[PDB]
RNA sequence: ACGGAAGGGCACCACCAGGAGUGGAGCCUGCGGCUUAAUUUGGAAACUCACCAGGUCCAGACACAAUAAGGAUUGACAGAUUGAGAGCUCUUUCUUGAUUUUGUGGGUGGUGGUGCAUGGCCGUAGUUGGUGGAGUGAUUUGUCUGCU
């Protein structure tokens, strides 16, 4: 579980070239900062 | 005939770069499949190819598997006109052509609204049934533009009054409108004596490098002299040079007698 | 300017309000089906209407210089705080708020506020109500162009036009705002298509001039409903996105025509234009159709109505033909709501 | 498969030997472009004509309301108007027998798209697949070196 730092987006590998809308989480139990994917479309507007 | 002014506009953003994408690979890979465009989304490249294949800027080979392309004589044309517009020039084509044999004189609008002359270089104008694609119309006509282009720039740098080349990219040379009238169609002029005194001395100008014009007969230059169709010239190393001397001169010793009545 | 009588800007490459409600439902109903399609009166010249419009190949690709010699902008446009990176604004300001807070939390404070005797008559005692006082930040008083992100309420289905006034409570403060709606997309030039009404569900973006938030507070959007039930008919909820002055909304107007006779060049014109004056303005501007072709109607008669078009592509049938012109919209200033 | 190498042949839509020429002059015609209300389009004065400028005239199935046998409506030999053997209309009045008429609701029709849904009609010395044998298999030998 973690705190979201900011909302991002991607420019991923070929052939599927797009902006895929990941986020930045900092975990609680470590202080590590790991990127994270939001599932089913929409739902970036659910997180802040 | 081979050239076309119609479809230049209707390509989209990626197109010019996608149509460019085959060109960088062309020098190495002269047969370019579809993904070879990608690296250089999943909407982008074929909607360009849908243009490029159906608008004939890229040729298509039909197979069940992914198909290899090799860029088309039509495709460089706009790629040229892309960097053409991007140096700066060629806002629009003009209504006065300008259709020659091997080269296309195009009244063309530079930035500032300058009507000027574009020359597309490719031979044997009609697209021809007998050609192998990718080289003969592109690449032969590609190099040879600069071959001429840097002559006039070198020959205009001499200081003789002649046309100055404006721009060259990808077998397209652009230069001054150079208004005046050729002596091939010459209608009237009163004063030959220094006209031809310039002419016969214009020859030793042409000969100041140890060269001889060989096109100096009629159908070349205009009352500003305005001279054109340079490429045929002969060196001093060129073995037969002395025969061509009286050929050039006397043919323009010939002309005046008929039309404007003068003799040296 | 009006320099050039050719050449549109291209840069070549109680029950009466309810009848107003039925008018808004009608205009949104038709504006759903044929969106942005202005219907020219053939009697009136389509030049005077379309003087300020600028035609474009694509909104996303082109570039505007940010403002213009506008004069339908607010003149207080230069009286706006310009922001760089909003992230690099607000973390800096919260950073200064940490380092310069004299009042640590959990401290009792008698507070001395410059305050008019005009406003004592709305004060109540702090027992039967809640006089509570919220601090602000550095530039949180002063005006700049902002962006919200509207979404409709759950029960709500009534149409919302694009510049009707809506009260916005973002954070604590509450303003009366006549917004500017646009769909959310990410163009690199930050130039987005104006909305005339608002979508059924998918989250859009409002835009107006209001003073800045530096915390991206949530916001509730409503109109006051003084005659109704509880004092508000709630419309939507949303989130303060950022303060962007460069958020350029483009009003799209679509001129639509019919073809008559095919196979010849391509196509002619029925309803698109009226006069041969309509040529010179709108025929460097290209033209689209509904899985079809591109560009360059050419002149003919206009004496009855007909403009013999040229195109690039194949298919033509009992179909339509549509071009476009784009105009910037400009934000409106806002007021508080008490 | 490779517009890739090299090598063989063929050819007045190639060359040699020429021959008669064009391109140079004027003019006719065709294409582009330009202009134009339009110069239809990729052996034209009307017609052709698909283009332009004005002009009249017509449309409307069928369900319903109403009206209409105490007229719904068709056509009708002048003259005016309009460019006209236009009753379009009209000054009118001969005849019609519900065949229909005003309004609402309301539908058929397309030689419209598909030969890229099915029939039938009309015109016009090299290919291969079999059985072998070899290989687990892609594949191969067959389809072949020498002599006339």
């Amino acid at each position: 579980k973690g705190i979201v730092l900011e909302k991002l987006g991607i420019e991923s590998k070929q052939p599927n070239s797009a902006i895929r809308k990941c986020v930045r989480v900092q975990l609680i139990k470590n202080g590590k900062k790991v990127t994270a994917f939001v599932p089913n479309d929409g739902c970036l507007n659910f997180v802040d | 005939m081979k050239l076309d002014t119609s479809h230049m506009r209707y390509l989209t953003t990626d197109d010019f770069r996608v149509l460019q994408a085959v060109e960088q690979g062309s020098r190495s890979h002269e047969v370019v499949p579809t993904p070879l465009i990608h690296q250089i989304s999943q909407s982008g490249t074929n909607r360009a190819i849908s243009d490029l294949a159906k608008l004939s800027l890229i040729s298509k080979m039909r197979n069940v598997k992914y198909d290899g392309y090799r860029l088309t004589y039509n495709g460089i044309d706009y790629l040229a006109l892309k960097t053409m517009l991007n140096r700066d020039t060629v806002y629009s084509v003009g209504n006065t052509i300008g259709v020659g044999k091997e080269s296309d004189i195009y009244k063309v609008s530079d930035k500032n609204g300058n009507p000027r002359v574009m020359k597309i270089h490719r031979l044997g104008r009609t697209y021809l049934k007998k050609s192998n694609q990718g080289a003969n119309w592109m690449h032969l006509s590609r190099l040879a533009a600069n071959k001429e282009y840097q002559f006039m720039s070198m020959l205009y740098s001499k200081g003789f009054k002649v046309p100055e080349p404006f721009d060259n990219s990808r077998h397209i040379v652009v230069m001054e409108l150079i208004e005046g009238y050729p002596m091939r169609r010459l209608r009237k002029h009163k004063n030959i004596p220094k006209l031809y005194s310039d002419l016969m001395c214009f020859i030793v100008d042409l000969a100041n490098s140890g060269l001889i014009h060989c096109d100096f007969n009629e159908f070349n230059i205009m009352i500003k002299f305005v001279v054109i169709d340079f490429p045929q010239c002969i060196s001093i190393q060129h073995q037969d040079a002395d025969y061509y001397f009286q050929r050039d001169v006397d043919c323009i010793r010939r002309f005046f007698k008929k039309k404007l009545k003068y003799e040296p | 300017e009006y320099d050039g009588l050719t050449t549109a800007r291209y840069d070549d490459h109680p029950e009466e309000e309810e009848r107003q409600l039925r008018e808004f439902r009608d205009m949104e109903k038709e504006d759903r089906e044929f969106p942005d399609e202005i219907e020219l009166e053939p009697s009136e010249s389509a030049i005077e209407r379309l003087k300020r419009y600028r035609g474009l190949k694509n909104l996303y690709n082109c570039d505007w210089q940010v403002d213009e010699k506008d004069p339908s902008s607010p003149a207080e446009w230069k009286r706006l705080l310009r922001i760089g990176n909003y992230k690099n604004t607000k973390n800096r300001i919260i950073k200064e708020t940490k380092n310069e807070a004299q009042a640590i939390a959990g401290d009792r404070i008698r507070m001395f506020i410059r305050f008019p005797k005009f406003l004592l008559e709305k004060i109540q005692d702090p027992k039967q109500l809640l006089f509570a006082v919220y601090g602000l930040l550095l530039h949180e008083h002063k005006n700049a162009v902002v962006n919200f992100s509207l979404q409709r309420w759950e029960q709500y289905d009534k149409p919302v036009p694009s510049q009707e006034p809506i009260v916005v409570q973002y954070g604590v403060r509450r303003y009366t705002i006549q917004p500017l709606f646009s769909q959310g997309s990410n163009s690199p030039n930050n130039v987005h298509k104006y909305e005339r009404f608002l979508h059924p569900d998918t989250v859009s973006v409002a835009t107006c001039i209001a003073p800045v938030d530096f915390t991206q507070s949530p916001a509730i959007f409503f109109k006051p409903s003084p005659t109704d039930a509880k004092n508000i008919e709630l419309i939507g909820h949303g989130t303060f996105l950022n303060a962007d002055h460069s958020r350029i909304l483009a009003k799209r107007a679509i001129l639509t025509g019919h073809p008559f006779r095919f196979h010849k060049t391509v196509v002619t014109v029925r309803y698109m234009f009226f006069r041969p004056e309509d040529v010179e303005w709108f025929k460097s501007i290209p033209l689209f159709t509904k899985s079809g072709r591109s560009g360059f109607i050419k002149e003919s008669l206009g004496t009855h109505g007909y403009f013999k078009a040229t195109f690039d592509g194949k298919l033509s049938a009992q179909d339509v033909v549509a071009m476009s012109l784009y105009k910037r919209m400009w934000p409106m200033p806002s007021l508080p709501w008490n």
